[PDB]
RNA sequence: CGAAAGGGUCCUGUAAGCAGUAGAGUAGCCUUGUUGUUACGAUCUGCUGAGGGUAAGCCCUCCUUCGCCUAGAUUUC
């Protein structure tokens, strides 16, 4: 009886009771920034073997304008308002 | 898999299931001891061949309480509710 | 109903393919299962596999193979002429999160 | 360094507990108990050079201050300060309780 | 037969489960497994490991100081047997299991209260260092909802806006390396 | 039926990261000490019975997804 009393007690006073759209939005993009932190990282993973060889030097690869254009795409850069057909050697 | 003394309303059937076989939902024979065989196989229930001759044919059997824990391991609780009123409130819980 | 042209991603558990296999072959072993589970999800037994993720698979050593890897299987025709079978897959390893809680899902062509 | 490592988890290599050790500090009758089922011509330096927090036996006094100055004894003493394991708090620990009336 | 306890973790501890050590002071100590039966012969402090009731009391993280847990006892003094007063036992049994539920829901819920402001905060500060990071358009994508904007006269900021909603709900994953074309 | 996934059941033992008038002490700047302050600093505490693994000879899932299918070949009073 002193335990359904004290029960009563403390759903009276509010003991049990339970209770923002910017604060979804700012959450939901930091889980999108920690994704593609995470694709960073993968690819850094998939291109480094440091451990058994070095890392060819950048400037002894040449680079593919395909690849460069997309990347510049994706970044969100006119590749066409800047012509890079005229400077991709053949 | 309920007693007169244990008041567990609880089926035979072991928290996540008997190991490589899975649950008991038909009616089921308990006998004491152990089987020749393994688990799945079919097996032959025979009436004795002869008139008894031990006491041990004349007991009556007055059971107090049937393991239902998980054999998967070292289980401590016969319910998923007996499990969870021991552990608490989880992470998950709250997450959903 | 379904096209000769199509590709799917994957999550391949090779954990439990892997379990108990002598340790100088889990990787070689894991190559192969990444083969047959080709094989079996695309019908086709020309299977090759994409260097990336023959280092994906080489990654932490010989017995060191992931438990799950995210994989696209793209059932592809072959145009050679004089070829044995008419399709083969290529296998490649995706760039992904986290390999768990993913469903097999068909890649758009676009 | 433990001498004999592989079998050092055996029963006929146990070691006197904690809470044991608790009880013979508290209270000079247990200690006398455990002291009598030992024999004291067998005992290194004749059980004259004993450390109650180590439940150790030790050949001589000086051996016994230099023990002191070890960390297996400040350990003992951490532990000792932090308080022994018993079945009071086990019962506390899952918030069971004696009725005596 | 009653349901004891582990001494060293605190589980129950069923019939036929566990192991008794016999201490030669008169103390007996019941473990429910192996795994608490050795740490104890290794004399590890259940006090100091995590997975303990003993660490989780100490440290504050069960619900200990509430009317509900007052009930059960070692009864050391018998009581004569009464059928009514074990029928009502019984049900008192399963009302206080549900108060005590919902009291370690609110309890669980007291200690997790701050984690939302914590990682609002840790989400604002992520986003603004990564701002670049966030998802945008192609150029060439801006470059054709210019010319869609100029042609039908629409709002261009609208059709970004549609073609970022559609970009976010069409998810694409980037597969490593590609095929060798052979000879 | 197969491959995933989810839930359960077990195993371990409390992830990464961030924060803290917790931290023996040391060195700077000035209010020259009044958590004076800042910096470092094993460790400790909180988020966190969390993270990870879980059938490979564990269980459940018409009602969570994707795929497969009435073959082919050999032989028979
Ligand atoms: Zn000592
Ligand atoms: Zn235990």
């Amino acid at each position: 009886q002193a335990l359904e009393e004290e029960e009563e007690r403390l759903e009276k006073e509010g003991f049990y009771d339970e209770d923002d759209e910017e604060e979804e939005e700012i959450l939901q993009k930091a889980e999108y920034i920690r994704e593609q932190h995470a694709l960073i990282r993968n690819e850094a993973k998939m291109r480094k073997s440091l451990k058994n060889r070095a890392i060819i030097p950048r400037k002894a690869v040449k680079k593919p304008l395909s690849q460069l254009e997309d990347h510049l795409d994706q970044l969100g850069v006119d590749t066409e308002a800047i012509g890079l057909r005229a400077r991709a050697q053949t | 898999a309920s007693t007169e003394t244990d008041l567990t309303k609880k089926k035979i059937t072991p928290m996540g299931g008997f190991v490589r076989y899975g649950e008991v939902n038909n009616d089921y024979v308990m006998i004491k001891g152990s089987v020749p065989g393994v688990k799945k196989r079919i097996m032959t229930l025979r009436k004795s061949l002869f008139t008894h001759t031990s006491r041990k044919a004349l007991e009556k059997v007055e059971l107090k309480w049937i393991d239902t824990s998980s054999e998967f391991g070292h289980g401590a609780f016969q319910t998923a509710a007996e499990k969870k009123q021991f552990m608490g409130t989880l992470k998950k819980d709250l997450q959903t | 109903a379904i096209a000769d042209v199509v590709a799917r991603e994957y999550t391949i558990h090779l954990h439990k393919r892997l379990h108990g296999v002598t340790f100088k072959k889990r990787a070689p072993r894991a190559i192969k299962e990444i083969k047959k589970f080709a094989q079996k999800a695309m019908g086709t037994s020309d299977v090759r596999l994409d260097p990336q993720l023959n280092k994906k698979v080489w990654e932490q050593g010989i017995k060191g193979v992931p438990f799950r890897i995210r994989v696209r299987i793209s059932r592809r025709r072959n145009d050679e002429e004089g070829a044995k079978e008419k399709l083969y897959s290529y296998v490649q390893a995706v760039n992904v999160k986290n390999p768990k809680g993913l469903l097999t899902s068909v890649v758009e062509e676009e | 360094g433990v001498f004999a490592k592989r079998t050092m988890t055996k029963t006929r290599r146990r070691l006197r507990d904690l809470d044991q050790i608790e009880r013979d500090l508290r209270s000079p009758r247990h200690l006398q108990q455990y002291k009598e089922t030992k024999a004291a011509e067998d005992l290194p330096g004749l059980g004259l050079y004993y450390c109650i927090e180590c439940a150790k036996w030790f050949e001589s006094e000086t051996s016994l201050v230099g023990h002191r100055k070890g960390k297996p004894h400040k350990r003992r003493l951490k532990q000792l300060k932090e308080g022994a394991y018993t079945h009071e708090e086990a019962m506390a620990a899952i918030g069971y309780r004696i009725d005596n009336g | 037969m009653r349901i004891e306890n582990c001494f060293f973790c605190g589980r129950p501890a069923w019939p036929s489960k566990g192991i008794t050590f016999m201490r030669n002071d008169g103390k007996a100590f019941r473990f429910c497994r192996s795994k608490c039966h050795k740490n104890f012969k290794m004399k590890r402090n259940p006090r100091k490991l995590k997975w303990t009731k003993a660490y989780r009391k100490n440290a504050g993280k069960e619900m200990v100081v509430d009317s509900t847990l007052q009930f059960a006892a070692r009864r050391n003094v018998p009581v004569r047997y009464n059928r009514e007063l074990w029928q009502k036992t019984l049900k008192a049994m399963e009302r206080i299991s549900e108060i005590r539920a919902r009291r370690e829901r609110v309890f669980y819920k007291k200690r997790m209260a701050g984690k939302r402001a914590r990682e609002v905060a840790a989400a604002r500060k992520l986003v603004a260092e990564n701002e670049h990071l966030l998802p945008r358009l192609r150029g060439s994508e801006k470059r054709r909802l210019a010319e869609l904007a100029a042609e039908r006269g629409v709002d261009v900021e609208e059709l970004e806006r549609e073609e970022l909603a559609k970009l976010a709900s069409k998810k694409k994953s980037k597969a490593f390396g590609g095929e060798v074309r052979r000879v």
